[PDB]
C-alpha cells in the first residue's frame, strides 16, 4: 500500500506476499479488476449525479 | 462563506442547512437517511431545530427541498467539560422521517480514522454554507463555497492567541481573503478522493473572517468518525 494506495482507488490493506487487497466504503462494491469501486445503490455517498 | 462563489443545484447534495429561533442559523451534512452530523455550538439547549436538505437557494422554491423535523440531538460527550474552548465541536441530529435521497439528497462518505486523516493530509478541502459573505455582513442566499489549502499545526498555533487542541485543524489562505465565516457552523469541510467526496472536518470557529494571519478553525473529523458510525447506525 506504500505507493499510490497499493493502486486502491479508495482504502488499502496489507495482506501478505508483499501484496494488496483493496476494499471501499459503503455503499460501493470493489469492481472486478480488484481495485477500483462501484456503486452498487442508486445515490452512493460523496458523489454528484445532477449531471 | 467569505470569498467563495455559488454552487450550483446539487454540487453539494450532502449539504442541509439549520432553521431555528434564527432562520439559517447553520449547516451540517448527511450521514445518512435518518443522521446529519453539524456543529455542537449550533445546538446547545433543547431548542426546536428542523433541516432543509436538497436547498440551494433559500428565498427561492426549486422544488428539490426536503424538510425535517430534529428529535434528538446528540453533542459530543466531551463537548463543553472545558468553558468556551470548543473543544470536540461536534454534534448529531436525528431526524423525524428518513430523507428520500436522489441526485440533490445524498450522504457524504465517511473513512475511517486513519483515511479520514489521510485524506485530510492531501492539504485541499471544500468548505460550503450560506453564512456571512462578508464579515459582520449579509448572509448567503445562494449556497456558497470555497476550496481552502490545509495549514500546518505550527503556523496554526501561532495564528491565535487562543488554544488549537489535536481535535481541531486549521485551513485558509496565508493572505487572507477566502474563508468561512458567521453561520456556516457545522458546515461540512470534504475531500474529494477521484470524484468520491470524503468528510474530513467541520466548519467550528474563528476569529473575525478572512483576515490576513488567521484561519479558519474546523473539527477534526477523524478523530470522531468512529463516534458517529456508533451512534447513527440503522436498523
Ligand atoms: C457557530 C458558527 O457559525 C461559527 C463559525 C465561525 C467560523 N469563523 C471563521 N473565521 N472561519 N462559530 C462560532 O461562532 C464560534 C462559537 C461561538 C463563538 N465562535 C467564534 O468563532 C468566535 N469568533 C470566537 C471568539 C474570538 C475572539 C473573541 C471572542 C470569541
Ligand atoms: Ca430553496
Amino acid at each position: 500500500c506504500n505507493i499510490k494506495n497499493g493502486r486502491c482507488e479508495q482504502f488499502c490493506k496489507n495482506s501478505a506476499d508483499n501484496k494488496v487487497v483493496c476494499s471501499c466504503t459503503e455503499g460501493y462494491r470493489l469492481a472486478e479488476n480488484q481495485k477500483s469501486c462501484e456503486p452498487a445503490v442508486p445515490f452512493p455517498c460523496g458523489r454528484v449525479s445532477v449531471s | 462563506i467569505v470569498g467563495g462563489e455559488d454552487a450550483k443545484p446539487g454540487q453539494f447534495p450532502w449539504q442541509v442547512v439549520l432553521n431555528g429561533k434564527v432562520d439559517a442559523f447553520c449547516g451540517g451534512s448527511i450521514v445518512n437517511e435518518k443522521w446529519i452530523v453539524t456543529a455542537a455550538h449550533c445546538v446547545e439547549t433543547g431548542v426546536k431545530i428542523t433541516v432543509v436538505a436538497g436547498e440551494h437557494n433559500i428565498e427561492e422554491t426549486e422544488h428539490t427541498e426536503q424538510k425535517r423535523n430534529v428529535i434528538r440531538i446528540i453533542p459530543h460527550h466531551n463537548y463543553n467539560a472545558a468553558i468556551n474552548t470548543y473543544n470536540h465541536d461536534i454534534a448529531l441530529l436525528e431526524l423525524d422521517e428518513p430523507l428520500v435521497l436522489n441526485s440533490y439528497v445524498t450522504p457524504i462518505c465517511i473513512a475511517d480514522k486513519e483515511y479520514t486523516n489521510i485524506f485530510l493530509k492531501f492539504g485541499s478541502g471544500y468548505v460550503s454554507g450560506w453564512g456571512r459573505v462578508f464579515h459582520k455582513g449579509r448572509s448567503a442566499l445562494v449556497l456558497q463555497y470555497l476550496r481552502v489549502p490545509l495549514v500546518d499545526r505550527a503556523t496554526c498555533l501561532r495564528s491565535t492567541k487562543f488554544t488549537i487542541t489535536n481535535n481541531m485543524f486549521c485551513a485558509g489562505f496565508h493572505e487572507g481573503g477566502r474563508d468561512s465565516c458567521q453561520g456556516d457552523s457545522g458546515g461540512p469541510h470534504v475531500t474529494e478522493v477521484e470524484g468520491t467526496s470524503f468528510l474530513t472536518g467541520i466548519v467550528s470557529w474563528g476569529e473575525e473572517c478572512a483576515m490576513k494571519g488567521k484561519y479558519g478553525i474546523y473539527t477534526k473529523v477523524s478523530r470522531y468518525v468512529n463516534w458517529i458510525k456508533e451512534k447513527t447506525k440503522l436498523t
